[PDB]
């Protein structure tokens, strides 16, 4: 196709990420409002960004629901991981769960630069690192003042289903914030 | 990281690997020689290495251990396989707009007779779009002549 | 000091061929990637050709260009070609020789330019003008020099004693390859029929002297 | 035909800012972030005065700033300065070529107030027509910036072919004065009901129209 | 001036990092009682030892702090750092009223030495001449002052005794969470 | 590691610097920077480059941005290690002062080893000789090759 | 890692007989302690770090030290490094439990290599033929180091 110094051809390769699936979480995006974190091949977690609101609770009881192991540990752990690796985080009434009967289920209201939406955006633009960037408008540029139109962020507990239409899966995402969890908070 | 690759049973030499066709999307399975994969322990500036590590990990977890799902064990081998700090610096370029690497996409320069390859680096993207090979030409020069010197030693 | 320098400029005759040079001057060339932009000497500026570091063994060409120009290199002269065949009239433009680095790591933008070479061409020989009338609180009239080659005419207004309102335009290389310009005066409307307008026309390469006198429209 | 559009010409009063817009296709500007801005004072050769949409190489003054918002860049000169008035260029990465370039624009440090043109528009000779030649003589004069934009019709109906424009050239009042020919046959000459001669500065357009 | 191999002259440089300012902070000192720690050009922080006290609390308040955002997120997070980062944690009185942060510490192997233990690597400029025993000794760190008080002031040139430098930030941030009970 | 990038070579401006001119240091020079790990002068270049970096092509309002490219850009150790010495009473480097040979006539420098200091005073010429001495004889075998 | 540790030459490590179990003191050579601060992956090197620094803390400081090793863990040893012997006990391959090391002596030269970690697989310490490979390209490795030395 393309030579280099008449000998040397130049070739590609494209890397299936998905074989990872069962060691590793892989995320990907499928639409603007809709991304996804894959951990194995039946469950999954599900990141939207909608105007509209699931939970109306203003509290979010954890110590209720570590009692009852009716969640999965792995999706519990990366999304708390998530939690962890959002930085400058204050007030927590704009956080709201719902772990009744294992259903996994957070919501931030983002109606709250520097503030606590950017943090929340911040740290959801690094986890689906495939296609984060389509959610943002002013992306490109911007670190500290990231934004936009939607009002809040529901997690949700999901089913496997072919839904990586936009960027193909990836573990990467998952794999930078480990170590940034814990590093930007502030003393209760 | 630490972690030490070795395709066992491999036929051609020791130290290389082998892509599967599962491993790869749309394509048929690929090997690289010594020479390329070598690098990979020696130098912590390779993305696609911290690939192969992964893979190889991923392989070597699923067949010498029993799945109950399985994520505590990445969590603690995150550090000895992948760079950390390298994921970083693509954050870092996209966040400044320069074209950064998504892990994705590979470009390697293969002999049309010898069949000798270059350690596959990644394939920038800006936009959502991969660089035409005219923004990165010059890149590839330097990646042919250093194949020539590797060749000679 | 960096430096970029490009030679070859010339006459050249439509569809003839011409031959340029680029030298470097205080850097490693083989490292850098070097184009070819050439600049219309009445308008902007047009990428052309592109050859890649080290061995040239990425090339490109413009739409307006392809099939006609072929661009080489050679590391060790230290020297950038640009082969230029069935050349157009309309490639006449001042031709510049830029290097950068296309790299995704590190890349370079075009830094360094030459001083660039001016290149024309015209297949046309050495023809005298042939000066028309531009019969007219104020009114403007003035001459039509067209039609001439080569370069240049002078025009005076009354033998040199007309200075006021007069101004003389450069020239305008046409499609077929000869120069045309015109020189105007700007003078009362009432002046136009006391006051006699004749302008002087010189194009010494032909030995050629036209005196029109510019009379008011019937 | 110019890649980018760039403007004719923008002006402005000594320690203004002034922008000048590169807008270009989605291919090229919007595609990557590698837009760059050059400074070409008559006679020299074009001076990089920023490169990567931004970035100012060392040496470059403080005051150029660069910009971009989807397909359009913007360099802004704050605190004009006389040594600013300069034609300047803008360039981009593309799919299709390496490097694409504008139409360029000349910077006018106001030192006299704006002068709008006086279009003459003057009809083939009648020994021009005579030698089986007929040619259209648009004269531009005493306009200031100097950078305009002419545009020929033919009974309301858009030349482009055999048209040649002169570049604004200094008058003896320090104003400027271009000249721009329409060669047609007298064939051509007779045909139409007539021709005009449009010619916009700054906005502002100016027409004049002839007949035979 | 000096020659080595007689050809090779020994040569020096000196960074100056206040050029740092505007990305990362800048940990100097002043005197033996005050030492600074600038974000950027206008803002900063002032660690002094002192001991006259300012704040007679017993209870930091920081929910009440977090709902009104009025301080600056960037110096509650210097601040928050140096917090994090005392070993064995288990005295501590603030006051965040109207934005004006401003946190006090009452002062081997105790309490006292972990604070003047994460201070002395925040102020890694200049902080020696505070410890009268601070050679040779690390869990024994010890001196005459009985109050360290954090406060925000605005930008002014005080760094005398030593030149600015991130250094000192810059190795707390892995520290961070890591000797707390 | 580290990971950020800084044809090759690196200058450091009269602004960088204090009470001194602009200093350019040759292509082989920083090389070794992407090469060794525990060289101080070289974390302080991804400092300076990421600072400059930052600032041209970002917007500030930029605490956040430092708070995670830390590690990427300096060796963390290296800042331990320079603190145990100093706990320990050994001269330290406080990264600030920096010492080179320079080729009278060829102009080849070497990459610039830390000037320690101990008690707030930094260590005379004599004091860590022989280290120069390793120096200027390592400087002969790369002009050799 | 960025710690710098240091009879015959300066540079090279002597482990005294009350370092080593049942065995007399044991000098390297500096061209084998210089790849210490080379490599990475290397669980001997590791140990030096720990054995001059726990020398180096005993001397130079007065004990009331728990919180001392809390900060310098990552800057003596790989972390990783010991992350890696735990995957490979997870999986049943013959790890390294940093006790014992086997290196190549020259007979009447004395020089030796750096000592490799000798893995052991469920509690019991490899035989020598199960890698004597690694010993081949040890050994091979050593001949190039003596023709460097010698050509240089
Ligand atoms: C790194 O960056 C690059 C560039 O930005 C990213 O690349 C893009 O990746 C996406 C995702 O694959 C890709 O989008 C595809 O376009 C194809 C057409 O060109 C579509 O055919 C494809 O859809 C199929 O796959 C989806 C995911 O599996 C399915 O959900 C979908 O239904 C489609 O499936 C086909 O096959 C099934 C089975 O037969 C059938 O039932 C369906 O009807 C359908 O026929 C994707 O939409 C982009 O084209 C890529 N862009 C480029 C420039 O290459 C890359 O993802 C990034 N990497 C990471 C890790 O983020
Ligand atoms: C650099 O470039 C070179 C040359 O372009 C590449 O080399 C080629 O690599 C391919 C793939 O590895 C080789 O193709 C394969 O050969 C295998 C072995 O061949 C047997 O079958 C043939 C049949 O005629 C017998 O003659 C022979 O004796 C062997 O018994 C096959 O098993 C492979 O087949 C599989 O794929 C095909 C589709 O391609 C299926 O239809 C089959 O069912 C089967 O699944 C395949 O045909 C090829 O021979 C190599 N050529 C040379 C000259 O080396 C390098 O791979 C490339 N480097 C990189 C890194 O990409
Ligand atoms: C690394 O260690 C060295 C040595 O211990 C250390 O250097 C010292 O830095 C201070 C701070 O600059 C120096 O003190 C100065 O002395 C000069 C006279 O020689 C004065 O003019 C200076 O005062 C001016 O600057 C002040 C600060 O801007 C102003 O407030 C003042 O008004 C003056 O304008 C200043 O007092 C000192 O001389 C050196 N010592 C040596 C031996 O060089 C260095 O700071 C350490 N690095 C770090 C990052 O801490
Ligand atoms: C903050 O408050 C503390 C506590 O009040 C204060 O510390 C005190 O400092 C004094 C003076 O340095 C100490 O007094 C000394 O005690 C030692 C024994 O511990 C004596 O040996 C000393 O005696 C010599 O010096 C005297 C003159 O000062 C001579 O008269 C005498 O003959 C000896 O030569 C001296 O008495 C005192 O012990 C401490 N207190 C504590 C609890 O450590 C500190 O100075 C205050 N700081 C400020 C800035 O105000
Ligand atoms: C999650 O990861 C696992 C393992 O990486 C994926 O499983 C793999 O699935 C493919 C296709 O079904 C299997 O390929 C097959 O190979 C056999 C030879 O062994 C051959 O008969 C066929 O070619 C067959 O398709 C592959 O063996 C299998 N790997 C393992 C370890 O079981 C799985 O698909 C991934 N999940 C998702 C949702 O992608
Ligand atoms: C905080 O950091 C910034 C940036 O590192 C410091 O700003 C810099 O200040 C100097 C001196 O004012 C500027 O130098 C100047 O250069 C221009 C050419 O561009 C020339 O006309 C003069 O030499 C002029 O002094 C430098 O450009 C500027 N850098 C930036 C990016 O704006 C600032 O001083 C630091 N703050 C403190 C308190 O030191
Ligand atoms: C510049 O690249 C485009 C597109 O590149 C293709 O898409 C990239 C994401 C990457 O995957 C490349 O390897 C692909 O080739 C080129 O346009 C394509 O040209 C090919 C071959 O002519 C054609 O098959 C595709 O359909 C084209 N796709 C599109 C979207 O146009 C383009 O030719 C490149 N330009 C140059 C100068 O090389
Ligand atoms: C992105 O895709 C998803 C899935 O196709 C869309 O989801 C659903 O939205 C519609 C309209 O609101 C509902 O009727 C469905 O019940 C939703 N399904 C689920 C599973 O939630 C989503 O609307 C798309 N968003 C955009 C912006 O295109
Ligand atoms: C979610 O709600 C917000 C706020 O009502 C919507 O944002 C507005 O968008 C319109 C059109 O672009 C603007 O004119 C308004 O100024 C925006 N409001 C604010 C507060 O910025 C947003 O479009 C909604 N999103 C969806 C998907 O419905
Ligand atoms: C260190 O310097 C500071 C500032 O120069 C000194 O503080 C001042 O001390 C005087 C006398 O107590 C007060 O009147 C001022 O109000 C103080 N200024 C501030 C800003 O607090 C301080 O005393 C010096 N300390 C030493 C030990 O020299
Ligand atoms: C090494 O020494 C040479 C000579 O003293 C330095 O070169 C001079 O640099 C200054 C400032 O850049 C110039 O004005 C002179 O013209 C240079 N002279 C020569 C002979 O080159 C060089 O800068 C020194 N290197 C370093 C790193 O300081
Ligand atoms: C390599 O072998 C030599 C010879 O067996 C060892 O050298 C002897 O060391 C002991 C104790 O230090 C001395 O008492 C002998 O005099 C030495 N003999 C000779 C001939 O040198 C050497 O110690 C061995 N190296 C190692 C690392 O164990
Ligand atoms: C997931 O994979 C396991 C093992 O490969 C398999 O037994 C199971 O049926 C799969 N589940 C789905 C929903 O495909
Ligand atoms: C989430 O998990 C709960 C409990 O296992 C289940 O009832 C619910 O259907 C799950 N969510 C989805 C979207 O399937
Ligand atoms: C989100 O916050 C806004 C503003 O405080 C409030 O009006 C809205 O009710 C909140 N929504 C939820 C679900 O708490
Ligand atoms: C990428 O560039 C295009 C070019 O116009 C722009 O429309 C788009 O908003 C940019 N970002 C995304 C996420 O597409
Ligand atoms: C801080 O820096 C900015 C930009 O350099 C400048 O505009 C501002 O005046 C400075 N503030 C002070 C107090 O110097
Ligand atoms: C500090 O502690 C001492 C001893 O417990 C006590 O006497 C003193 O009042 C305290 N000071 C403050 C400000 O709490
Ligand atoms: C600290 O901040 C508060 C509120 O912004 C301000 O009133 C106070 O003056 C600041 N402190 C100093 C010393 O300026």
């Amino acid at each position: 196709t393309s030579l280099y110094k008449g000998v040397y051809e130049l070739q590609t390769l494209e890397l299936n990420m998905e074989t990872l699936n069962m060691t590793m979480p892989l995320s990907c995006t499928k639409n603007n409002s809709h991304h996804y974190i894959m951990v194995g091949n039946e469950t999954g977690l599900e990141l939207t960004l909608t105007n509209t609101s699931i939970i109306n609770h203003k509290f979010c009881n954890l110590s209720d629901a570590h009692k009852k192991n009716l969640y999965d540990h792995a999706l519990m752990s990366i999304i708390s991981t998530f939690h962890l690796s959002i930085p400058n985080f204050n007030q927590y009434e704009a956080m709201s769960c719902d772990f009744n009967g294992g259903k996994i289920s957070v919501q931030y209201n983002l109606s709250h630069c520097g503030t606590v939406a950017n943090g929340v955006l911040q740290t959801f633009m690094r986890m689906a690192w495939g296609g984060s960037y389509i959610a943002l408008d002013s992306g490109c540029g911007n670190w500290d003042c990231i934004m936009t139109s939607y009002q809040y962020l529901i997690i949700q507990n999901t089913t496997w289903e072919d839904h990586c239409q936009f960027s193909r899966p990836s573990p990467i995402g998952y794999l930078g914030l480990l170590s940034q969890r814990t590093r930007d908070i502030y003393i209760s | 990281f630490t972690w030490t690759l070795s395709d066992s049973e491999g036929k051609d030499t020791p130290g290389g690997y082998c892509l599967t066709r599962w491993m790869l999307i749309e394509a048929e399975l690929k090997c690289f020689g010594n020479t390329a994969v070598a690098k990979c322990n020696e130098k912590h500036d390779e993305e696609f290495c911290d690939m192969l590590r992964l893979f190889d990990f991923n392989k070597q977890a699923i067949q010498r251990l029993k799945a109950p799902t399985s994520i505590q064990l990445i969590n603690k081998a995150v550090n000895a396989l992948i760079n950390d700090q390298l994921i970083m610096k693509n954050h870092l370029r996209d966040i400044m707009c320069i074209p950064y690497c998504n892990y994705s996409k590979y470009w390697y320069l293969n002999h049309t007779t010898t069949g000798r390859t270059s350690l596959p680096k990644c394939w920038l993207v800006s936009n959502g779009s991969y660089l035409n090979e005219t923004h990165f030409s010059d890149d590839i020069e330097q990646q042919a002549d250093n194949m020539i010197t590797e060749m000679l030693q | 000091q960096v430096q970029l320098q490009e030679s070859g400029g010339g006459l050249v005759k439509a569809g003839g061929s011409l031959r340029l040079s680029c030298a470097a001057s205080g850097f490693m060339f083989e490292r850098y990637s070097l184009h070819w932009v050439r600049q219309t000497p009445g308008k902007g500026l047009e990428w052309v050709s592109s050859i890649s570091s080290l061995s040239g063994s990425h090339i490109n060409y413009a739409d307006s260009v392809k099939g006609r120009f072929t661009i080489s290199r050679d590391n060790a002269k230290n020297s950038l070609s640009l082969q230029m065949n069935s050349l157009r009239v309309e490639d006449t433009a001042i031709y510049y020789c830029a290097r950068d680095r296309r790299s995704g790591s590190s890349p370079v933008p075009l830094d360094v330019w030459g001083q660039g070479t001016t290149v024309t061409v015209s297949s046309a020989s050495t023809k005298g003008p042939s000066v028309f009338p531009l019969a007219p609180g104020t009114a403007a009239l003035g001459c039509l020099v067209k039609d001439y080659f080569p370069e240049p005419v002078t025009v005076s207004w009354n033998s040199g004693a007309l200075t006021s309102g007069v101004h003389t335009f450069p020239a305008v290389l046409q499609s077929s390859g000869l120069y045309s310009l015109s020189s105007v005066v700007t003078v009362p409307s009432s002046s136009l029929g006391t006051q006699t307008y004749i302008c002087n026309v010189n194009h010494k390469p032909s030995n050629t002297k036209v005196d029109k006198r510019v009379e008011p429209k019937s | 035909l110019p890649v980018l559009t760039q403007p004719a010409s923008v002006s402005g009063s000594p320690g203004q800012s002034i922008t000048i817009s590169c807008t270009g296709t989605s291919s090229d500007v919007g595609a990557y972030n590698y837009v760059s801005w050059y400074q070409q004072h008559p006679g020299k050769a074009p001076k990089l005065i920023i490169y990567e949409v931004k970035i100012r190489p060392s040496g470059v003054s403080n005051r150029f700033s660069g910009s971009k918002s989807g397909n359009t860049a913007s360099l802004t000169i704050s605190g004009l300065q006389a040594e600013d008035e300069a034609d300047y260029f803008c360039s981009s990465y593309s799919t299709n070529s390496p490097w694409v370039f504008g139409g360029g624009t000349k910077v006018t440090v106001l030192r006299q107030p704006k002068a709008a043109p006086s279009v003459t528009l003057f009809p083939p000779s009648s020994e021009e027509l005579q030698a089986n030649k007929a040619t259209l003589v648009c004269l531009i004069s005493d306009f200031y910036p100097g950078a305009v934009t002419v545009a020929w019709k033919a009974d309301s109906s858009p030349v482009k072919a055999g048209v040649e424009t002169t570049t604004p050239s200094k008058q003896s009042n320090n104003k400027y004065a271009a000249s721009s020919y329409l060669s047609l046959t007298p064939e051509q000459w007779k045909s139409h009901r007539s021709y005009s001669c449009q010619v916009t500065h700054e906005g502002s357009t100016v027409e004049k129209t002839v007949a035979p």
